[PDB]
């Protein structure tokens, strides 16, 4: 049901930008959100359809950012 | 229990301590032993494997073999309820799923449980289907294909039975390739050039790799056959006999698998120290990508396995398997009209793949990446948008480190040429995932001229513009109020004291938000979101949008990437709407930047966009068919329904207007027609068609009637026709 994502371990300068450009590989994106305040490495990212944000966590989890292997998990519940 | 048996079915010949003939044996008496009370459930539990799992066929024969050798009954209940499965799957249009299934059946003959005459009898009335009239040549096309590629399993059994008649149906098959139209063939190749490799159209290909088997007595090197370890125990004695089989006739609803060019980019010169690679006229090469595109079809979902299998894949003889890996896996990336799955997975695969042989996978990578370069010159522009976007995405996975010194050969060429423009476009791509000084820094000085700009915004109303243009003063006054955090009204207000739909007015407030806010696409986006009212005021009209997505790109062109999200926002909010952008990116002021990927990038997903809403749309309406609300709604999807396909009859129309428009000047001038501007154009009309073509077929009639005539220019219709080949 969820179609939303925290992502970690992002470097101090990863902007937004650069998290559309990665995160878009894997789907539309709705949107994003910087830190961890949804209304210090974390990020939100918010698909359109479910399908695209497995797709992430299949694909973009794991992988770099400005050189930092990124971690994604379920903004659930 | 149903389960239980279900998974040793499943992972039989898997890593285990035991040979796999000792687990085979073992599971076959463990099979044995439930029939009484499991008959039906191990039945259906083969019956999927055999469909599911063709990367493991002959593992699974072998297994039916034992158990037939075991209980005669139960294979002919076996081999009965695979001719049922095959209707079945034929039925629902899984013409991939029947190919396994015939493969299946076609191998059982060479385990003793099914016997050869009744495979002959089945590809005698395969072949039949291409004497049928007035059925689509993709339907005659499969039943070849389902036959033909199976015959590097049961090729030699049957040659040996039936000679005679089997060289009867190969001189049938042979006179129905040679008349099989090939007007597919250019909208699918990779490449256009014949050199260093032909990329085949896939039935030509298989029919000499059948032709090179057959001269070769039927013998070939890379199957195993697990079952030619128990000849004591399967014999002819134990043979079935088919039941008759009759192609199902084509209706209205059969739906055929499209016509394939099979990539092709190493020759057994590319690894000149390892085994011979097969070449790419021997079954074994064939047999080899069918069996490594099956792998990554299992297992595309978990990269870390999917790489593991690859790795493993077994065989008769020592190949090149590392090469064949990474031939398969941008076979499928750059496969036309689309990939298998999601572009982004192959990225991640051939980083696990990587991980996974450090020692030896990334050199065959790199040497494959150094031939993709130099090969792009007739590379088909869908298939390098896909290169582009996998290099950079690849080099930011790794310190975007590579040896540019390699590719100083684009240097010197005409920017427009693909070499020179494949760098410039990565580089730009580098600098998405990346910082704009920072990817200036990863090129020699020689390249320095191909980064990306500094994506800064421009403003026209700065501290540099000259009071006397246009609006000058509201502009200003505009910039403080904004700052003051007006309302709507407030820059209502403003506004009004500006001459003249009014471009001026449109112009000076987009400029001066944009440049606003020109700090974040968060920022951005709350601007568009803040002064809504006062965008859908202005910009009410098909002028007004124009002109919005006009000045915005006036502000932004320097920052390709800014001007996709804005415009996809503007889309969701409905301050613009397709057409719009449609027109937009066939206007003067993208001219020069027509053949960059960033305009065909928004195109897209503006398509998208209008398909999902669209499917959105239906969803909706049929959720209330199972519930004044129903029938209104209905309303909705047709104006929808209409939306998207005049956006395609749009941007078909031109498409064709600015084809016409070169193609006519080049005759005039007696100028050449082939310029590296016609390749990205044409083969961006091809592009269309390749990544809608599901929901353009609905449009086949209006395209055809309106658009792509008899009287269309052929360099142009051509382009239809090809589209219309791939299900013809």
């Amino acid at each position: 049901k969820s179609c939303t994502l925290y992502v970690g371990n992002l470097s101090f300068y990863t902007t937004e930008e650069q998290i559309y450009e990665l995160f878009s590989k894997s789907g539309d994106i709705k949107k994003i959100i910087m830190g961890l305040d949804k209304m210090c490495g974390f990020c939100f990212v918010e698909y359109y359809s479910r399908a695209d944000a497995e797709n992430a966590m299949r694909y973009i989890n794991g992988t770099r950012l400005d050189d930092r292997i990124i971690r994604t998990d379920w903004d659930a519940g | 229990t149903e389960d239980h048996l279900e998974s040793l079915i499943c992972k039989v010949g898997e890593k285990s301590a035991c040979s796999l003939e000792s687990n085979l044996e073992g599971l076959a008496g463990v099979l044995e032993a439930d029939l009484p009370n499991y008959k039906s459930k191990i039945l259906r539990l083969l019956c999927t494997v055999a469909r599911l799992l063709p990367e493991k066929l002959t593992i699974y024969t072998t297994l039916v073999g034992l158990l037939n050798a075991r209980n005669y009954n139960f294979g002919g209940e076996f081999v009965e309820a695979m001719i049922r499965q095959l209707k079945e799957s034929l039925k629902a249009n899984n013409y991939n799923e029947a190919v396994y299934l015939v493969r299946f059946l076609s191998d059982l003959v060479n385990c003793h449980v099914i016997a050869a005459p009744s495979m002959v009898a089945m590809f005698e009335n395969f072949v039949s289907v291409t004497q049928e009239e007035d059925v689509p040549q993709v339907r005659r096309d499969w039943y070849v294909y389902a036959f033909l590629s199976s015959l590097p399993w049961v090729g030699k059994e049957l040659y040996e039975k039936k000679d005679a008649e089997m060289d009867r149906i190969f001189a049938n098959t042979e006179s129905y390739l040679k008349r099989r139209q090939k007007t597919h063939v250019p909208m699918l190749q990779v490449w256009t050039a014949d050199k260093p490799h032909p990329q085949e159209e896939y039935l030509d290909c298989l029919w000499a790799q059948i032709q090179k088997l057959k001269k070769d007595r039927w013998q070939e090197r890379h199957i195993l056959r697990p079952y030619l370890a128990f000849d004591s125990i399967l014999c002819e004695a134990l043979q079935h006999n088919l039941p008759p089989f009759t192609p199902p006739p084509h209706t209205e609803d059969s739906v055929y698998p499209m016509p394939r060019v099979i990539f092709r980019m190493f020759d057994y010169t590319d690894d000149p120290e390892g085994p011979v690679m097969p070449g790419s006229h021997s079954v074994e090469r064939f047999v080899i990508e069918e069996n490594l595109h099956c792998i990554i079809k299992s297992h595309w979902k978990e990269r870390k396995t999917c790489a593991a299998q690859l790795v493993s894949y077994p065989g008769k003889n020592k190949i090149p398997l590392n090469y064949h890996i990474v031939e398969v896996i941008f076979a499928e990336l750059f496969q036309l009209p689309a990939p298998p799955h999601i572009d982004v997975m192959y990225t991640t695969l051939l980083i696990e793949l990587c991980k996974l042989q450090p020692g030896s996978l990334p050199q065959v990578l790199a040497q494959a990446t150094e031939m993709l370069y130099m090969r792009l010159d007739t590379m088909n522009t869908t298939c390098v948008d896909r290169f582009i976007n996998w290099f950079s995405h690849h080099l930011s996975n790794f310190q975007f480190r590579w040896s540019w010194e390699d590719w100083s050969d684009c240097l010197s060429q005409d920017p427009e040429s693909p070499k020179p423009k494949f760098v410039r476009e990565v580089l730009e791509k580098c600098m998405r995932l990346s910082y704009h000084q920072r990817i200036l820094d990863i090129v020699p000085p020689t390249f320095s001229a191909l980064c990306p700009s500094n994506p800064t915004c421009i403003y026209k109303y700065g501290d540099e513009s000259s009071n006397s243009l246009p609006g000058h003063s509201v502009a200003l006054c505009l910039a403080v109020a904004f700052k003051s955090k007006a309302t709507n009204d407030e820059i209502f207000s403003i506004l009004k004291d500006v001459p003249n739909f009014n471009p001026l007015k449109i112009e000076v407030f987009v400029q001066t938000l944009l440049h606003l806010a020109a700090k974040s696409f968060s920022h951005s986006f709350s601007a568009l979101a803040k002064f809504h009212e006062v965008f859908k005021t202005l910009a009410e009209s098909d002028e007004g949008k124009l002109h919005v997505l006009r000045v915005m790109f006036e502000v932004w062109r320097n920052h390709p990437q800014m001007i996709a999200v804005l415009v996809d926002k503007m889309i969701r909010t409905q301050i613009v709407d397709c057409a719009a952008v449609a027109n937009w990116i066939f206007s003067s002021e993208l001219s020069r930047d027509f053949t960059r990927l960033f305009v065909w990038e928004i195109l897209h997903s503006t398509i998208r966009k209008m398909n999902k809403h669209v499917l959105k749309i239906q969803k909706e309406l049929e959720e209330a068919k199972e519930k004044e609300q129903i029938e209104r709604l209905q309303e909705k999807v047709e104006s929808a329904q209409s939306e998207q396909k005049n956006l395609f009859l749009v941007i078909f129309q031109r498409f064709i207007m600015i084809l016409t428009e070169h193609l006519v000047r080049c005759e005039t001038d007696g100028t050449s027609v082939l310029t590296p501007w016609y390749k990205n154009c044409i083969e961006r009309l091809q592009q269309i068609f390749l990544q809608h073509h599901q929901i353009i077929q609905q449009y086949m009639v209006t395209l055809e009637n309106l658009l792509f005539t008899a009287e269309l220019d052929p360099h142009i219709l051509a382009v239809f026709q090809q589209f219309c080949a791939l299900q013809a």
